[PDB]
């Protein structure tokens, strides 16, 4: 699975 | 009084892992409930106040194995604009939050671990055992101990 965004 | 179900223990302790501290200071927690390590609350069961002991926790105990899995490439695109994407910084995707620690950037990609950070490292253990009391109502109906400070670190 992979994600669109990571956030801090 | 001595360390066991629904009490709550205050201990002191340091944590290293290859001869490194991680970790140290003092806290208090629910004994029973699921909120240490499985490992360190085996070796805390049964231990009186006033009593100083080592214990070594395998990563089973512990955090678990390192899934290999669990280390994947990933666009740097996709860190915020105002990141800092360098190596052990961390970041998170929503799955509940999903925690990876940044192992290595090249380029345009990055690698990245989704992992526990102590993933396949064993544990060891200084602790003293400061205090032992029962556990309040509200601190069972929570399920976990009372507020008391940030005292580690
Ligand atoms: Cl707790």
């Amino acid at each position: 699975h992979k994600y669109n965004n990571y956030e801090g | 009084m001595k360390v066991g179900q629904d009490k709550v223990v205050t201990i002191r302790y340091t944590l290293q892992v290859e001869g490194e501290v991680l970790d140290q200071g003092e806290l208090s927690y629910l004994h029973g409930h699921r909120n240490l390590i499985p490992g360190l609350e085996e070796a805390l069961e049964g231990r009186e106040e006033g009593e100083a002991f080592q214990a070594h926790v395998p990563a089973e105990k512990a955090y678990g194995p390192h899934d290999p899995e669990g280390v994947q490439v990933v666009p740097l695109s996709a860190f915020p604009e105002d990141a800092e994407v360098v190596p052990g910084a961390q970041f998170y995707a929503q799955d509940n939050p999903m925690p990876l620690t940044v192992v290595a950037v090249e380029g345009e990609e990055v690698t990245v671990d989704f992992n526990h950070p102590l993933a396949g490292k064993d544990l060891d253990f200084q602790v003293e055992v400061v205090k032992v009391r029962e556990a309040t109502p509200e601190e069972l109906l929570h399920g976990h101990a009372h507020p008391s400070g940030h005292h580690h670190h």
